[PDB]
RNA sequence: UUCAUCUAGACAGCCGGACGGUGGCCAUGGAAGUCGGAAUCCGCUAAGGAGUGUGUAACAACUCACCGGCCGAAUGAACUA
């Protein structure tokens, strides 16, 4: 419990890897949707014979509520998403100050979890020697 | 909810002889799912397109080939599945726009233009003639809430038993340029200008004609023009339901 | 539907206008003063935004 | 018979992805695999550095041609190593390229130049190789120009 | 339909009013009564992303025992070979080591002092002596 | 301001004093690459220069002392006039100039010369653009994954200018109702000018 | 500033003839004679040789002598008004309903009817004024005829319908329908 | 008040050109004049920025500086109270 509250924590969420069949004018919605959802992009391609893309992106699963909405809603209805889990993201925001981007999510964690108000720091679990 | 109903319809043999299927006997039994076409029902719809062969593509007329439209059509030709597609509201387009007798005609020739174009590019490598085409008489024109429409191939019929003409290539002279040259009795496949007045298409002027006429009766009320046309028209009223009015006089009429 | 030629027509009047910051009318013709006494005839001008 | 022509930006000697040319010369009926082959092959001795790619369809054969270009052929005689893009962002680039590599390439450019003067077709391609920022026979590639116009560098028109 | 990896049944549909027509059988038609909803929680992951610039140090209650640690960012692809089977538990040091020092360039000597992993025996979590 | 002006005063005077004969060319309608594509094939042959139609007029009236031969054609010096300096056989120079032509896109707004004509000619052109074909109201059909005209109709008239989408729809089939190029209209040989014709 | 005399030049064609007592113009010409009242103006007019009109402020500033221009274009444009005439066509913009007009009479007034403008019932009534006259003109899909002598009649009354038929509470942006001006010349044709 | 442009045609006005090298170096998935870091080069030049804006995801398609056709005598900009 001390030994990781010294080596700078940090928290790690889960990216989705999200694959969208869509047409040509309504792309331009996902690289402007994306960056408001902290989205990546990772591959853009067409399919032989129809103009739609196929393009595969990375959305932590914290910004992928009501994603396909308004993607449907940029998109005027004709993009349609397929949306799949793929692998970890590390917060590059510190998770300990409280008042810091992942600082609020852990304290809403404390909120669900019930635990104190501060987050127990690397001057508790150690006893200096 | 995509549950098949029952459908039974019998014919005669002019209508049964005129039949490019591998089948036979005189009857016909039709089982009908209406699956809906929200979007986001778009599991209930693809249990319900495996289901069948043909797949009637409703494509509503004022609003044009929509975002949905699209979706679901290229999902039946995902399974190679041969439509036929017909356009509702008509009654919308003649009542909302009031497009009179080209625009009309425009219209419905953008949008099946617009679902040719879709066929062709997602038409499988294994039938290849997908292809709608009115001329081919996949395509109607009615009015689902009033509960009328027709068929070329029906229309077809209706008019050598009067002119005596032709019907092989009648069908497909309706659409493209070929022109029925009014005051000159000849299925023209240029305007040519006429020499000054130049003339019309056989579409315009035998089909659409009597409806719009109807309508200048029916949609202002115009209670002198009821009779004498439906005596020409050859249909037949029954004891009450002449007293209808209008936007309800259309309904039992067509 | 509006024919691009009528639309842009329309738009010239509809669209293809300014705005003071301080009296917020409609009034340019492409100018570099607004025309209100109520701004006192401010050259504080921005293009009104044109949809999407 | 259509001769069908493109160009790119595939790097030179690294392997042209058809994912710039799928959505590109996919529509028009061709094997992407074999046609990109084309590429490569074309592309093999301009290893590191982008150029673009002629390429002629004569009925559905790719002879694709890189265009030889002013800043791409100077960067390959620099000497510096390929640059990969993991490798470093904006690398900049010094080879001491001589002046007179430069008139070969200018003989190479005439025909795609507007200059009355031999001299003045080296104006323009090291105008673009001005553009490039490179350094060139331990000098401002400026003042060749000017250098040039002072009757310096004397350039057989031939 | 499903259970998340903390407890909560959360149900998954195709759109936003997809699940309320489909929750609204639940109070009135499939089911028949009334619940509540709640937004999923995103179950998130603790790590370092850092090297443990100060020792860990901690006392046993009877203060006889110290015990002195250090704490280091095991990269993705090792958490990738741990998840998906290459560095297998079941297997016996002298072999377990030998794959990921040679591919992925731990040291001979400190990959044979695995003491066990963590959570369950085969989770990502390492310990070495 | 003054100097290049003087500058081009001079200019004028070397050109005057290095080529006997010129032709006058117009400068109509002439394009920028167009004018590249000209000066590469004249090289050694002529030089191109014009310039400020006063600066022209005024220059020679410092010149005429020495050069009161370009009286008689002035009054032929009228609009989008050039100087083409050259010593070169009267027919080939005049064919080549106007022989060279490109075949100008339709920009929207440009006039229509004369009645535009589609003629039901196979597109071959991939389907997506079909909207474009659309937009413009044209009866396609689709075969062998091309467009393909119905019939043939008079789009716009002689006259009425073109829209922005015909000139969008006229760019896709590369059909350009404009041809534009260098012309001359008079001639100066060794102080006699007539028309170019 | 006080310029002692500054003076602008009007032309009269042969078909004009213009009488002018203190402020009241009245141009005479082909089509027509137009009467319009200046006393609000304090401008001097001269009648050089019967072709040229002098107009002339003296001791006018900015202010005063602005208007003078004003009064040339006022004056041009009523000879021209009574000559070439002016001529206003308008075009009908709707996006999914037709915009009805029809020409009805209440009392003898000429009022010229708006019907299902962006599907509403009610009924625009619009008075014509005189000299204004009104065609439905074939050829160019829904575009009405507007002409009369003075620019200022014919512009007011083309301009009245226009805003009767504004947009409320919506975007105007996506909103296009309405009747708008379309090409502001003259009567006659290359004239 | 100052600084300018100006019959060797000032400004406004209607029209034309507004190139090529050139997808300038590189990046981002892609960037081609225009998310950006970078150089502000050369030829033809009547003159054109490696670009002032519309613009696409990129393209592309428009457009402006820049300069030229038509008319003719004054005009511009920054400051003062
Ligand atoms: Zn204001």
């Amino acid at each position: 419990y001390a030994g990781f509250l010294l080596a700078d924590p940090k928290i790690q969420e889960p990216v989705f890897l999200v694959e969208i069949q869509c047409p040509e004018q309504a792309v331009g919605g996902i690289y402007s949707v994306l960056n408001k959802k902290r989205g990546q992009v990772v591959s853009e391609e067409q399919r032989p014979g129809t103009p739609l893309f196929t393009v595969k992106a990375y959305l932590p699963v914290n910004e992928s509520f009501g994603f396909t909405g308004e993607l449907r809603q940029a998109t005027g209805g004709q993009a349609f998403p397929q949306m799949v889990f793929d692998h970890w993201s590390t917060l590059g925001s510190d998770p300990l100050d409280p008042t810091s981007k992942a600082g609020e999510i852990v304290l809403a964690a404390r909120k669900r979890h019930g635990m104190k108000e501060e987050v127990p720091g690397w001057q508790e679990y150690y006893d200096k020697l | 909810k995509s549950t098949a109903i029952s459908l039974y319809s019998e014919m005669s043999d002019e209508d049964v002889k005129e039949i490019k299927q591998k089948t036979d006997g005189n009857s016909f039994l039709i089982n009908l799912i209406d699956s809906p076409g929200h979007v986001d029902f778009s599991s209930e719809v693809t249990a319900a397109l495996r289901v069948t062969d043909g797949a009637l593509v409703v494509v509503d007329t004022i609003e044009g080939v929509c975002v949905q439209t699209e979706t679901v059509l290229r999902q039946a030709l995902g399974e190679r599945i041969k439509p036929v597609v017909v356009i509702n509201k008509v009654d919308r387009a003649l009542l909302e726009l009031q497009v009179s007798k080209e625009d009309l005609y425009q219209t419905f020739a953008r949008t099946v233009e617009s679902v040719n174009v879709i066929v062709s590019t997602y038409a499988d490598e294994v039938l290849g003639d997908v292809q709608v085409y009115p001329a081919r008489g996949t395509v109607a024109f009615g009015s689902g809430l009033h509960g009328w429409a027709f068929t070329i191939r029906q229309f077809a019929t209706r008019y050598a038993k009067k002119f005596g003409v032709d019907k092989a290539k009648m069908m497909d002279r309706l659409w493209g340029d070929s022109f029925f040259n009014p005051k000159t009795k000849k299925w023209t496949n240029k305007d040519t200008d006429a020499e000054g007045k130049p003339l019309e298409r056989a579409f315009n002027m035998f089909i659409l004609d009597p409806i719009f006429r109807l309508f200048t009766a029916i949609m202002n009320f115009k209670k002198d023009e009821i009779p004498v046309l439906l005596e020409k028209l050859e249909i037949v009223l029954k004891g009450d339901e002449k007293d209808l009015e209008g936007k309800a006089l259309l309904k039992v009429v067509m | 539907i509006i024919e691009p030629s009528l639309k842009a027509l329309a738009s010239k009047y509809n669209c293809d206008k300014s705005v003071c910051r301080k009296c917020y009318a409609r009034l340019p013709p492409r100018a570099t003063n607004c025309r209100k006494r109520k701004c006192g005839h401010t050259n504080q001008l921005r293009p009104k935004k044109k949809l999407k | 018979n259509e001769v069908k022509y493109l160009y790119l930006r595939a790097v030179g000697g690294e392997v042209g992805a058809s994912a710039a040319l799928a959505p590109k010369i996919g529509p028009l009926g061709l094997s992407p695999k074999k046609v990109g082959e084309d590429i490569a092959k074309a592309t093999k001795e301009f290893k590191g550095i982008k150029v673009t790619v002629q390429l002629k369809i004569q009925n559905r054969q790719a002879a694709a041609s890189v265009v030889p270009s002013a800043s791409s052929l100077v960067i390959t005689a620099l000497k510096e190593p390929p640059r990969d893009r993991k490798k470093d962002k904006n690398v900049k680039h010094s080879g001491n390229i001589q002046l007179d590599e430069i008139i070969e390439i200018a003989r190479q450019m005439r025909d795609k130049s507007f200059g009355r003067t031999l001299a003045s077709v080296t104006k323009e391609i090291l105008g673009t190789a001005q553009s490039v920022g490179c350094r060139v026979d331990f000098k401002n590639p400026h003042d060749i120009i000017e250098g040039i116009n002072a009757g310096e560098i004397e350039i057989p028109e031939n | 339909t499903y259970m998340s990896e903390s407890g909560e049944h959360i149900v998954a549909g195709t759109g936003e009013l997809h699940l309320e027509i489909c929750l609204q059988d639940l109070e009135h038609d499939h089911a028949g009564v009334p619940l509540k909803i709640s937004p999923p929680v995103v179950a998130y992951r603790e790590t370092v992303e850092s090297e443990s610039s100060q020792t860990a140090l901690s006392k046993s209650p009877n203060k006889h025992n110290r015990i002195y640690l250090k704490a280091e960012p095991i990269d993705e692809e090792v958490s990738l070979a741990i998840e998906n089977g290459i560095i297998n538990p079941r297997d016996d040091f002298k072999a377990r080591a030998r794959i990921m020092a040679d591919d992925y360039g731990w040291d001979v000597t400190d990959a044979r002092k695995i003491w066990c992993f963590g959570p369950d025996g085969n989770g990502p979590n390492l310990v070495i002596d | 301001i003054r100097e290049k002006k003087a500058e081009y005063f001079a200019k004028l005077r070397e050109y005057l004093e290095e080529y006997k004969s010129l032709f006058v060319v117009g400068v109509d309608n002439v394009s920028s690459q167009q004018m590249h594509e000209v000066r590469k094939e004249l090289r050694g042959r002529a030089v191109v220069l014009m310039g400020k139609n006063t600066m022209v007029r005024r220059a020679i009236r410092g010149f005429l002392s020495d050069l009161p031969d370009f009286e008689k054609l002035l009054p032929f010096v009228k609009g989008n006039v050039g100087f083409v300096f050259t010593n070169e056989p009267l027919t080939e120079i005049k064919n080549v100039i106007v022989s060279n032509r490109v075949a100008a896109p339709a920009r929207a707004g440009a006039v229509a010369p004369e009645d535009i004509w589609v003629r039901a000619v196979n597109t071959g052109m991939e389907p997506g653009k079909t909207s474009f074909f659309q937009a413009l109201g044209v009866p396609t059909k689709i075969a062998r994954g091309t467009i393909e005209i119905v019939s043939d109709v008079k789009v716009v008239d002689a006259g009425n200018k073109v829209g922005q989408s015909e000139a969008s729809l006229l760019n896709l089939l590369n059909i350009s109702p404009f041809t534009f190029g260098l012309t001359v209209v008079q001639v100066y040989d060794n102080g006699q000018v007539f028309p170019s014709s | 500033m006080k310029y002692i005399q500054t003076e602008q030049q009007i032309e009269v064609p042969e078909g004009v003839t213009v009488s002018i007592k203190s402020r009241i113009v009245k141009v005479v010409g082909p089509r027509g004679t137009l009467t319009k009242n200046l006393k609000h103006i304090d401008v001097t007019f001269t009648k050089v040789n019967n072709q040229l009109i002098k107009v002339a402020v003296h001791n006018g500033g900015r202010k005063h002598v602005a208007a003078l221009r004003t009064v040339k274009s006022l004056v041009d444009n009523m000879i021209t008004g009574v000559t070439k005439g002016y001529k206003y066509k308008m075009r009908y913009v709707y996006a999914h309903f037709p915009i009805n007009v029809n020409i009805v009479e209440k009392d003898g007034a000429k009022f010229i009817e708006v019907r299902n403008f962006l599907g509403d019932k009610k009924i625009r009534n619009v008075p014509v004024r005189d000299g204004v006259t009104i065609e439905f003109s074939t050829n160019v899909k829904d575009e009405i005829v507007l002409s009369g002598n003075s620019v200022e009649d014919v512009s007011q009354n083309a301009a009245d319908l226009q805003q009767i038929c504004r947009v409320r509470n919506k975007d105007i942006r996506k909103f296009l329908d309405g009747i708008y001006v379309s090409h502001k010349g003259f009567i006659t044709e290359d004239l």
